[PDB]
This record gives structure tokens, C-alpha cells and sequence, in this order.
DNA sequence: CGTGCTGATTCCCTCCATTCGCTCTGCATAACTATCACTTTCTGGAACTCCATGGTCTCCTAGGTCGCCAGGCCTTTGCTTTGCAGCTTAGAACAGACTCTCTATGCTCCCTCCACCCTCTGTTTCTCCAGGTCCCACATGGGGAGG
DNA sequence: CCTCCCCATGTGGGACCTGGAGAAACAGAGGGTGGAGGGAGCATAGAGAGTCTGTTCTAAGCTGCAAAGCAAAGGCCTGGCGACCTAGGAGACCATGGAGTTCCAGAAAGTGATAGTTATGCAGAGCGAATGGAGGGAATCAGCACG
């Protein structure tokens, strides 16, 4: 009840700033292997934003596309 | 193998959406794919017969609401065409 | 005078009117309750000669089948009088409720 | 306007379509439910066909509107068209 | 077309019963459910059950267990109402309301109402009474205790007069409501926008929850004009 | 432009793609109105939600946390409109509806 | 009698006096055309049988 | 160039032309072959004369020389085939087949 | 100006001409030929383009016609089109 | 010793078989009779074990509904037992 | 081959009571064997012909499936 | 798979009546007519009449009516035939026959033929018999008085055996007849061709017409092999 | 002769242990999306013709009402007969496992057949008028009754 | 015996059905082209038929008896038969206005082709659902006792 929420809204505001620079699902993988060290498929990154997989594994990689969101503003 | 695909991922997405807590069994996900299946050739072919009474050569949006309208009781019709209106409105509205 | 029994006129009229072809209906109350069913669908409507006619057409064999299918209700029960609970019956098993 | 004119469906009427049906006796109560059970038919052969009839964006209810809805609901008609 | 015809008031006596008729007309009887709501100047409405006449389906609330009976008959199209053992606290105006299985659908047409004489989830409403203009904009908060899936209704009810559903699903207009009126919200935040003010708005406004099985009425706001 | 699909664009949840592929390939009509999709899409995300809502309070009510074709019975005929739409389909292990006459019954 | 006799006169001698004929004889005899018309028609049926 | 339409190449009255028209732009499948509105058209010729045989006949025995829709309906419910083909159909003007019960007959 | 209407009408008074040389028909009776010859079309080419769609063809044959005959008449009947189907189909591939 | 009177177990049998859900025949002789029915239409084919399945749910499906008119049909001819006049009955007015 | 006589009594007398039925005639097993056999052979027939026409020599549920809705007898749950 | 099962040989005498079933398995019964033939040394085959059990639908022949009445019994699957007052003339073998409602077919199966003992279109077959060689050609010509339309059926009888049916509308061949007979002509002008002859066709070959109303049988050509 | 308090059978609810079906996780891939050209297809607009309301007149036949009464429905009651409840024995089904072998699906070659297009033709559809035939009322003849 | 009225009948003419003589206009049919859908081989995984064994589990058969269906009888009550009145339906004849069809323009838009990119189907681990077993507690039902 209170997780879903959290989750379902944050994948709203981080595709409409993914669509807007023009980037693709797999740039967005190729970006987070490169900085955690930890590679991530494009179909990862659409499984996110479809809410394909467990709400367990929305809480574990969540912080990963957090971070990117927020570098991403920057550059 | 060959790849038959199904609606069970849409219906699943469907039924989280209005069940977050509540699964379902491969039996009954079977049931659901025979429905939209069976309910998906109902409006099709009635949308299809509507445009062939009319000399109509495409199926548009009005077909589809006509034929809802006719396979559909009441005040299931009346939500559907609801539903149906305002996803075409979305969609006109954003590209 | 002369009288005849109970259910020898009423033979007589189903002999008659199975051979028989035409409408049972008088057409203007069927064509003014077919006016008022639909002025609660859409005003202002205005259907064909034939539009009415195939309705009453349509009408009339199902009120007919669905007195022969009355009658065997009527019939399994023992008894010759039929009752709207054959009737209601007969719709419970064609589907009609 | 018209009001209350599933009364002229008269009691002579509904008893030659049961002689028709082949049925002998009828009883008293048999007319009204025969006047609910035709109306109840009529609103759904004339619904389908008033859906029918907007649909072709038309204010004139044909006889092949009347056949479409009849065929619709599993009672096809013969010699009306179509 | 749709009516739900009610009977009189009673003048009852503390420890019998009493029977109410909702004898409905212009749709199919069996295809909706209808509700039963108690209204009372203290305590608000509250629902009490329905009765789904397809398949005589009972549900009732759980402090009008027992206390209240629902029954049908569809050959008079009829829904009888049967309250035993009167409380002195059972003076209050009685409706039935037509609401369709559909859990979008809500209590679109209801009854006048009987008026009987002795002889969960919380709906929060911000603003108890507010004054407005002729010509300025109302909005009112209907905030929910629990998460409903928009199944949110707004009904306006003029004094001693049924009430008038405006909002089903907490943003669709009903049959014959101006567009005016105006639904926003979901989840457990909602509202409802008066646009522009007549003379016919003075009235009380109630936000009704239908997501769960006890069915909760908001406080309402009354609204009066010049 | 990222790819974005028909569905997102409808808020929908059903495919509109797939729909207008088997709208298109499934010999219908000649054209197809591109618009039809998404209302097709729209009405059958409405009844699968519908049903899978009725569904889940039954077997919540029946105090069990997953569908089984008994509670898409118990569902559809439980509802006079769903059992209006599905009056000549047969559910597979969905039984009947507990129903005993009231004659039978003793006294 | 007189009219019955100048119309009688054309039995052998113009089987069709059609149109041309027919507004002709009509005027003479002061009877409308259609008569005029209605008459030969009916004594060329007679003559068949 | 020339003569031969494709009904009287098979030896038919139906027209194998109209039938194969109707059967591209009835929006049955992308392709029609040619062997299927022979085949079609002799199908719906062969009921055809079957069913105007047995209304000539049924109008022979009436002491009549036209078809009228009562004799169709004589031939199509005497049958038991044609019934079953014909049997979710109305036929306007075409009344029932005479019978009564047995027990309504008086003794 | 008006557009022409098309019909079986002139075919089934051949038919009826061969069955029964001295034999006429009411113009009612017609009416019910010509709606039982397209009643019967839309069936058995309804029948075959399922039949085509389940065995994902893209053609309607005569194998699907007789199949689709087969399925839908009743025994001799379906005997005796299909033996006038094969027939015609032989007499066409002649020619 | 202890015993039940006649419609007792009935009822209680009523209430056990509408409240579940698995198939009431059992499926080999189902198979067996499919098998031969099949032979008469072919001389040698193979059957899926879906399709028997289906079948099988098909036919306990409509027998049941056909029992439940002909329960219909019995207790209109004022009876708790039914009798091959309510199955033929039931099957005329369904157009069987 | 037989084998209508293994829908035994008690099968039939299982069936009626999901049916609602309290009381069972002894002719009645018959007559559900031959309605039941009737009804089997216009099912087999068409999935039979479904499957003739495929080339193939297996009957599959798609075939039954396809069969019992053209009998205005849909059934959900096998694809 | 098709059944006409009969009764054996009934001695009568004159004056009584006397009944002869026709119990058939392995179809639908209600679908297919059964119709009654006679055959005599003195006359040959000759068409009795026909009953439907669709809707019992009875029709004799003219020098029939009155000496033979047919009954149906749906529930046991049978044909019951009547035959009152049996004159001298009466000693013959009863043979009943399925025939589809449909008019193209003809008396496919027949039944073993009961042996009853008492104490119009004209056919006409040229060759009354011949004599053939074990691999030659055999032509019997069945020219008739009227015009039937392709209604000709083409019977094979071996000596104190049931007919065989080898042609059904003049030229279409029946269930398991090979490819060596072979049905020619229409209108009046109708032939049998034997391609190739075998031990097995030394038989008695009659045509019938079923065109008309009254059904008439062949005169009969004996067919006998070296 | 009317409940009544033991006793028996069944049904519902609780607490462990899988375990087997579900959810979830990763990868290839094909299908869905964007973008550009281009060919339909609908959406106003104006003309039109045509057809379905809508009313009037007559008459005359079917509908509404009333009397009346006979037979058909309903209820009662006894009698039989026929399913149901229960117990015991056995035989048939269900489950697990292994063979095979024959079938269904996939890949390639390629080829034949079917769609596209133009042309010309025979076929199909819709009325329109002359002619033949049927019914119908009017003038004429002859018979019967009255003075 | 003379005269007036009424019935049977011949016949001229108006209306209805048919057939011919056109009448023309959509479209079926032939022939060339090419490309792609699907035959025809050719291989092979896999699954369905077959057999086998083992263990319960349910069905078949028989007995006792209760209660359901059935048939005879009487009451009554209601639906059919008949007659008198009368009013509304049916058929025809108009007037009309607003409705449905048609042609022209073209702007919108749906299709096809190509690139790509992504989200979806498929294969496989982790796990929590639930199913059965043991146990307890209550709902219900149906046969002797006291009054």
C-alpha cells in the first residue's frame, strides 16, 4: 500500500527526464556500469519503468537510478 | 520452440493494479486470456459488420464505440464507452 | 338454441389459424407501441413501413414459439390450461431470463 | 407523445397467437404477462436497431436496421432484406 | 424515466417494528443493488445495506447487524426495508437509492425518503461552513483515512429534499449535472469545484466512499449564497 | 525520439500495438482507424478489471490470497451484466453457483 | 346511330388509324379523343375473337 | 478475346464471378482462390434447387402454381436437415406446421 | 440517378425454372430466396476464413469451402454439396 | 444403529458437490468412450490430453446445466424426483 | 467397444447433484448415457474435421476448443 | 455400421393381419425415412410405401392404401408394418430400406427381408438376360415412359439376398461399389456399365425411379457369368 | 399424543511442512516506434427528391360487456412402488517410469498460382408502353303477378 | 286479356397483369508479369501410445423402509360459448417538410518502407502459498423418555 506508491510515482518523473535529453534505455545501463561498477541490461531499465519486477527489488536498485537522476540534472 | 504470445503480463499488470496483494493461478490466467481473446473477436466483428452495412472501407473509434455499445449490457457499455472516450482523449491530446 | 362444448371452438381456432399465414396483430396498436417503445430510445425517430412490419413479424413468431413451448409446460404438468408459470418457465429454460 | 399502448395488444390477439401456438385453454393471468414478455422483446430488437440506425447517422429507422438487430440477437428473419 | 417511490412518515411506537417500501419503476429491477442510507441530524447519513434483487444478495453494516432487515420481491418490483426493536435513537429520514454492481457506479437515483419518529474509513471535510459569492470559485477536501481506488462519490442535497448525486468516481459528471461542478483527486485526497454560484447551490455537500465493504458519508458542508 | 509506446500514451496498460496488429491481420477491414486501437485497448483493460476486481474480493472473501478459476465463477455469476456477456461460455474448473431449490428443503 | 355508322365505315380499310387518325375523326363526331381511342381499341379486340 | 463466363465454364446457374467479387471484398482472407466460388456457388445452388424443389412440390400438393412463403416454410420444417440448418430463422409470411398435441384431441 | 441493387433473383428463377419448368413464384418468396442465399454465403465464408485464420493461411480454397460445408450442413446435405462442389471445381479445372 | 432418512444425504450431497469444483467423472472410462466415439469418424488418431480434458470439462458442464433444467421441469410437474420425461422436456425446449 | 457403461451410476448420480437434483429416477442413467453420447459425437465430429483439415492425425484442445463454440458452447481455460 | 434388422419368415393365413419390424441401429433414426418395397417371382420389385419418423409422415402407393398402414416408434428405434387381410396373392419377401429426406438419394441400405407365406412411370429394360464372359463389357439400357430428372438408381441382387445399391442419381456411385460400374444417360435414356466383370456379378440388376410419386422398379436383367 | 435434552455424524477452525506453482531474473530478438512520401477517406456544403408523418371519412367488423353454465383445476386421501441410506467386496482407476516411434515442427528450393492492370466484351438491372384478359355494372329482353 | 315490375343475361368499357423492345451501365474475363505462399523433401526432438507395477478407492450388489407419485372423488369456480352494442381500425386520399442521397474539395490521415531499439517471450532459481494431517470445538440431526 505505501511502497507501491513511492515507486509507481518515482518512475513517472524519471522518464519524462529520461525522454527529454534524448537518451536511450541502453545509454542509461551503459551510464550506471559505469559508475557503480555494477552493469545493469536495458531490459533492466525497462522492467523499472513498467514495473515488471518484485517491489523487493524496486527497494534494492532504487538508490542506483536516484543517483543517476540526480547527475544526470547536473551533466 | 515459436514464441505464441498472450495477454498474461497485461493482465497481471491489470490485476497488481487493482489487487496489490492478491495473485493468480496459471489456470485462471488462462481463463482471463480466453476472455480477452473471446471478447476482442466479439468487438472486432461486430465493428467489422458495422463498417460493412455502411459502406465503410476502415474501422475507426465510432465503430468500436457502436459495437460496444451493442455487445455490452447496460451500464458495463456505458463504462466502457467512458473508458474507451477517455483513452482516445488522452491519446489525441498527447501526440 | 345451439351451443357447442368447451374446447371444440377451441380446436377449431387452432386448426384454422395454424393454417393460417398472415398477422394476428392489428398493425396500427403494434406500429403505435412500436413508436412508443422507441421514443424512449430517441426522439423525433421515424422508422419505414417495412421496419414496422418486421417487427411485427419478428413479434409475432416469437410470441408463437413461445406459446408452443408454454403449451408443453403446460402439458408436462398435466394439465391443459396454460399459466404464466409455464411461461416463466420456458424462459428459464430458453435462456430469456 | 404517445402513452400506454401496450393495452392495445388485445386479449382477442394474444389468444390467436396462442391458437397458433396450438394451445386449447388459456388462463386469465396469461394476457398481462404476455403484454410484459412483448415488451420486454421489443425494447431489445428496438434498441439494437435505434443503435443501428445512429450509427449511420440517420433519424429514419430502415427495415435492414430491423434485420441487423434481429440477426444479432440469434433471430434471423428471412424476405426483409439483406 | 428512473424513480425509486417511497411511502409516508411513521409515527412508530418504541419496541415494534416497521416496514418500508421502495417500490422502483423505469429500469431493469434485477440488474442494480439498492442501498439503504439513514440520515439523521446528529450523526449524519449513514449506510446502512443493500439488497441486490439478481440473486437477493444481503450486506448490511456491522452496527445495523440484525437491527435492520433488507428483503425484495421482483414481482412488484418492490425492496422492503424491516427495522425491529426501535431505539428511541431511530428518528431519522430513511432512503433507498439505486446503485448499479458496477463498482464504478455509485447511488445515482434515490428515493424520497420516510421520515420515522420514536414514539472504517473516515471521510474528513476541512471546511464544517463556508460563505461564497455569486460569483466565486468553492473547493472542498474530502480527505480519506484509508486508500480508495477513486471510488468517490459528491452528492448535493437541498433541505428537506433527497440528495442529488453530482461526481461518480470522483471525477466523472453524473447524468443531467452541469459541468460546472468538478471532480478532482484520488487516493486519499479529493475535492470538488463549484465553478460559478447560482441561487440553486444553497445546499449541504457530502462525499461518499464506496471502496471497501462499509460504505462511510462525509460530514458535508453547507453552502449558502447572499 | 526514446521510442515511447501507444499505451503510455493512452495510460493504458493493454497493448495498443498488438491490438492494431490483430485488428489489422485479422481480416476485419480494409484500413483501420488507428484510433480504434486504443478504444479497443481501453474497454478490454475496463472488463479485465472489472472481472479481476470481482475476482479478488471473492477469494478474499473466501479468505484466500490467489485466483482460482472458482472465484472468476463465483465472479461472473454473481453479477446479472457479467452474466449477461459470458450467458453461453463454459469456465473450466469454475463449478456452479451454491443454489438449492426451496422445495427441497425439509418442512 | 349516325356516329355509330361513320365510325363502322373503317373496319376493313384501316385496321390501326392510331393518333394521327383517331384526332381526326375525333372532332368530326364531337367526342373526345380517349373515346375515340377506347372504341377501336375495343373493335380490334372484337375482331380477334 | 471472347465468350465463356465462369458459370457456364462449370456448368453452373449461380454466378462464379459475383461469388468470387463478393468473397474479395466481403473481408473474409487476403487471398481467394480460384477453385472456391465454383465451389460456393455450387454449394448455394445445390440448397437453392433443394429447397425450391421441395416448395414446388409443397405448392403441388396445394393445388397451387406459385411459390409463396408458405410453401417455403412447409419444405424447410418438414425436413429434418433443413430444419437444422434453418432452424434460428424466421421466415415472414410463412405461418407454423399444423399440429396439435395428442392430448388435446377430445375422446 | 439513383444507384442499382443486386441480388440472386435472376439465378434463382433459373434454378427454379430447371426444378420446376411450370412453377412460378410470388415476389415474397423471392425475397426469402435471395436473404437464404446470402444468409447461407456469409456462413460458409465465415466459416473458411476461420478455418484459414486457425491454420494460418492466407488464402480461401475449395479445401476450406468444403471443409466449412462439411462443418456447417448436416449430414446428407453436406454429402450432397460436397459431391456438387467436386463436381463443379472438376468441371471448371477442364476448361 | 444409526441412519439417516432419505434426502438427507441427498441434500448434504448437493451442498458438497456445488461447493467444490473437480470433475465428477472419471477419467479414464471418459477417455475410453471418446476414443471410441472418435474411431467411427477415424480409423487411427491420437488425442492430446488437453483435448480429453477439454472435452471432459465440456460435457460435465453442459450435464450439469441439463440436470438443473430438468430439476427445473420436475418440480414444475409438482415432483422432487426427475423422471426421462423432464430431460426430454428440458432438451425440446432448449431445441436439442 | 462399448464403454458408455463406464459413466457408472454413481457418475450420473454425482453430476445431478451439482445440478440441485434431490431425487433420482432409475431411468434416468440411461437416458443421460445417450444424451451424453450425443452430445459427444457432435463435439468429435467437428474436432475431427477441425483436425482433418490441418493434415493432421492428433486431436488437440485447439481443435476441441474451436469445435464447441461453434456450437454456441464456448469454453475458457484452454487457450 | 447401418443396420435394418427384420424378423424371420411368418406363415399366415388368410383373413388375419400381420405386423413386420424394421428396428434400426447405427444412425440417426428421425433423419432418414424407411420405406417399404415388396417383391414376387410373379411382378418383382414393387414400392409399398414410406415413413418419416421425423414427423411420421406417411405416403403409399395407390394399389397400397388401405392393405398396408405404417407405424413408427421413436423410443425403441423401429418401423412397424401392417398388412390386413392377406389375399392368396400375398406371399412375398418384405424388404424395408433407409432413404434420406434428401431427393438425390435413393434406398442406400435395406433390411434382410421378411418372408410372408399364405396358406405411373413404366420401366423398361431391353436385355431380360445375358450371358457375359469374365472379362467383357455388359451394357443394361432402363429407358422409361416419363421425364425424370437424374432420379435413377442402379440395385444389385444376389439370389436369396438383400439389393445392393450401385448407382444413386443416374450416375454418382454408391458407399464401397468400385469403379467398374458406372451409371450413364438422364431424362428418359439411363444405362448400367459393368467394366470388367468378376464371379461375383452374377445378379439380378434393377433400376428404380424415385422422380415421380409413386416410386416404380425395374423389369430386372439376370446377369449370369460363363 | 409434544417437545426434550444425550448421542452421534459432520463441518468449521488451528497449528506444522512441504512443495509445487509463482514471482522474479537474465538474454536474445523481433516488433513496435519515428520519420518520410503518398495515396485514400471522411468531413462540410449545397441540391434534390422522396417518403413518412398527419389528418380526414366511412363502415363495418372485431372488441368489450354480460349471462350462464359445464368441465377443468384444486384439494383430499389412501395405496403402492421405488429410490435412498448403509455395508461389504473387488476390480478398476490413478500415479510413476521407461520405450519408441511416429508424428509435428523447422529449413530450403523453388515453382506455380494468384494478385494487379487494361481492354473488351456479354450480362445484369430497371423501368415503360402496347396488348391481352378479367370483372363489373348497364341496357335489353322475357316471364310472372296484379287489375 | 292487358299492363307493370323484376330477374337473367349479353356486352362495352375500365382496370390489372404481362411481355417485348429496348436500354444502358456496371463488371466479368482474357492475358501478361512477377513475386511470394506454400508444396516437397529432408531431419529430428519430443510426446503420445503402449506396457508395466503398485495402492487405494470407489463402484456394484443387496436389504429395509419411508415418503413420493399416483389415481379415484367431490367442490367449486372460472373460462368458454353466445348475443347485443359500438367504436376504432382499415383502407384511401391527399400535403408536406425534413431526411437521406449525391457530387465536389480537399485536409486529414492511414499505409508502406526503412532504421533502430526496446520490451517481451522464453529458460531458470528463490520462495512463500496451501494442502494435508492431527486435534479440538461447535452445528445439526434424528431416535427413546416424561408429561
Amino acid at each position: 500500500k505505501a511502497l507501491q506508491k513511492e515507486l509507481e510515482q518515482f518512475a513517472k518523473l524519471l522518464k519524462q527526464k529520461r525522454i527529454t535529453l534524448g537518451y536511450t534505455q541502453a545509454d542509461v545501463g551503459l551510464t550506471l556500469g559505469v559508475l557503480f561498477g555494477k552493469v545493469f541490461s536495458q531490459t533492466t531499465i525497462c522492467r523499472f519503468e513498467a514495473l515488471q519486477l518484485s517491489f523487493k527489488n524496486m527497494c534494492k536498485l532504487r538508490p542506483l537510478l536516484q543517483k543517476w537522476v540526480e547527475e544526470a540534472d547536473n551533466n | 520452440r515459436s514464441r505464441k504470445e498472450s495477454y498474461s503480463i497485461y493482465v497481471y499488470k491489470v490485476l497488481k493494479q487493482v489487487h496489490p496483494d492478491t495473485g493468480i493461478s496459471s489456470k485462471a490466467m488462462g481463463i482471463m486470456n480466453s476472455f480477452v481473446n473471446d471478447i476482442f473477436e466479439r468487438i472486432a466483428g461486430e465493428a467489422s459488420r458495422l463498417a460493412h452495412y455502411n459502406k465503410r472501407s476502415t474501422i475507426t473509434s465510432r465503430e468500436i464505440q457502436t459495437a460496444v455499445r451493442l455487445l455490452l449490457p447496460g451500464e458495463l457499455a456505458k463504462h466502457a464507452v467512458s473508458e474507451g472516450t477517455k483513452a482516445v482523449t488522452k491519446y489525441t491530446s498527447s501526440k | 338454441p345451439h351451443r357447442y362444448r368447451p374446447g371444440t371452438v377451441a380446436l377449431r381456432e387452432i386448426r384454422r389459424y395454424q393454417k393460417s399465414t398472415e398477422l394476428l396483430i392489428r398493425k396500427l396498436p403494434f406500429q403505435r407501441l412500436v413508436r412508443e417503445i422507441a421514443q424512449d430510445f430517441k426522439t423525433d425517430l421515424r422508422f419505414q413501413s417495412s421496419a414496422v412490419m418486421a417487427l411485427q413479424e419478428a413479434c409475432e413468431a416469437y410470441l408463437v414459439g413461445l406459446f408452443e413451448d408454454t403449451n408443453l409446460c403446460a402439458i408436462h404438468a398435466k394439465r391443459v390450461t396454460i399459466m404464466p408459470k409455464d411461461i416463466q418457465l420456458a424462459r428459464r429454460i430458453r435462456g430469456e431470463r | 407523445v404517445l402513452r400506454d399502448n401496450i393495452q392495445g395488444i388485445t386479449k382477442p390477439a394474444i389468444r390467436r397467437l396462442a391458437r397458433r401456438g396450438g394451445v386449447k385453454r388459456i388462463s386469465g393471468l396469461i394476457y398481462e404477462e404476455t403484454r410484459g414478455v412483448l415488451k420486454v422483446f421489443l425494447e431489445n430488437v428496438i434498441r439494437d436497431a435505434v443503435t443501428y440506425t445512429e450509427h449511420a447517422k440517420r433519424k429514419t429507422v430502415t427495415a435492414m436496421d430491423v434485420v441487423y438487430a434481429l440477426k444479432r440477437q440469434g433471430r434471423t428473419l428471412y424476405g426483409f432484406g439483406g | 424515466e428512473v424513480q425509486l417511490q417511497q411511502s409516508g412518515p411513521e409515527l412508530v411506537e418504541p419496541g415494534t417494528s416497521v416496514k418500508m417500501p421502495c417500490k422502483a419503476s423505469g429500469y431493469t429491477f434485477t440488474s442494480y443493488t439498492i442501498q439503504w442510507v439513514k440520515q439523521t441530524p446528529r450523526q449524519g447519513l449513514e449506510w446502512i445495506g443493500y439488497i441486490y434483487p439478481y440473486n437477493a444478495g444481503t450486506k448490511y453494516n456491522e452496527k445495523f447487524k440484525g437491527k435492520a432487515t433488507l428483503t425484495s420481491d421482483k414481482s412488484s418490483s418492490t425492496v422492503y426495508m424491516e427495522l425491529s426493536s426501535l431505539t428511541s435513537e431511530d428518528s431519522a429520514v430513511y432512503y433507498c437509492a439505486r446503485k448499479s454492481s458496477r463498482l464504478r457506479s455509485t447511488l445515482d437515483y434515490w428515493g424520497q425518503g420516510t421520515s420515522v419518529t420514536v414514539s472504517d474509513i473516515k471521510m474528513t471535510q476541512s471546511p464544517s461552513s463556508m460563505h461564497a459569492s455569486l460569483g466565486e470559485r468553492v473547493t472542498i477536501t474530502c480527505k480519506a483515512s484509508q486508500d480508495i481506488r477513486s471510488y468517490l462519490s459528491w452528492y448535493q442535497q437541498k433541505p428537506w429534499k433527497s440528495p442529488k448525486t453530482l461526481i461518480y468516481y470522483a471525477t466523472s459528471l453524473a447524468d443531467g449535472v452541469p459541468s460546472r461542478f468538478s471532480g478532482s483527486g484520488s487516493g486519499q485526497d479529493f475535492s470538488l469545484t463549484i465553478n460559478n454560484l447560482e441561487s440553486d447551490d444553497t445546499a449541504t455537500y457530502y462525499c461518499l466512499q464506496h471502496g471497501e465493504s462499509p460504505y462511510t458519508f462525509g460530514s458535508g458542508t453547507k453552502l449558502e449564497i447572499k | 525520439a526514446k521510442a515511447k509506446s501507444r499505451s503510455s500514451r493512452a495510460g493504458l496498460q493493454f497493448p495498443v500495438g498488438r491490438v492494431h496488429r490483430l485488428l489489422r491481420k485479422g481480416n476485419y477491414a480494409e484500413r483501420v482507424g488507428a484510433g480504434a486501437p486504443v478504444y479497443m485497448a481501453a474497454v478490454l483493460e475496463y472488463l479485465t478489471a472489472e472481472i479481476l476486481e470481482l475476482a479478488g474480493n471473492a477469494a478474499r472473501d473466501n479468505k484466500k490470497t490467489r485466483i482460482i478459476p472458482r472465484h472468476l465463477q463465483l465472479a461472473i455469476r454473481n453479477d446479472e451484466e457479467l452474466n449477461k456477456l459470458l450467458g453461453k461460455v463454459t469456465i473450466a474448473q469454475g463449478g456452479v453457483l451454491p443454489n438449492i431449490q426451496a422445495v427441497l428443503l425439509p418442512k | 346511330n349516325r356516329v355509330r355508322g361513320n365510325l363502322e365505315n373503317l373496319f376493313l380499310q384501316c385496321p390501326k388509324p392510331t393518333l394521327q387518325q383517331i384526332s381526326h375523326i375525333a372532332q368530326q363526331l364531337g367526342l373526345e379523343k380517349d373515346v375515340v381511342r377506347v372504341w377501336f381499341c375495343n373493335r380490334r379486340q372484337k375482331g380477334k375473337r
